[PDB]
């Protein structure tokens, strides 16, 4: 579909390019557990 | 491409034929491109021409 001159007639493909990528990290929140109490005894001093 | 081929192989019987043959023979031009577009009383014009 060419003219006299090879150029050509029809309009040519256009692509829409894509779009950048959002960029997406991974975020995670932070697990532990407590940490249980020691075993008891009665000390030397009294309460106060 | 596949069509002309196979045509002239088995209709014309002389597989070795050019493919302008069909064209001669048939009235009709095989080798454009998809591109062009014609009305169907213009190809019957063209190909009594």
């Amino acid at each position: 579909n060419l003219s006299i001159d090879g150029q050509p007639l029809s309009l040519p493909v256009f692509a829409a390019p894509a779009d950048p990528a959002a960029l997406l990290s991974a975020a995670a929140a932070a697990s532990g557990g407590s940490k249980p109490l020691p075993s008891a005894d009665i000390p030397a001093m009294r309460f106060p | 491409e596949a069509l002309s081929g196979e045509y002239r192989s088995l209709v014309m019987n002389n597989p070795v034929a050019d493919r302008d043959d069909i064209w001669r023979n048939l009235l009709v031009d095989g080798k454009v491109s998809a591109e062009i577009t014609t009305t169907l009383l213009a190809d019957a014009i063209a190909g009594i021409q």
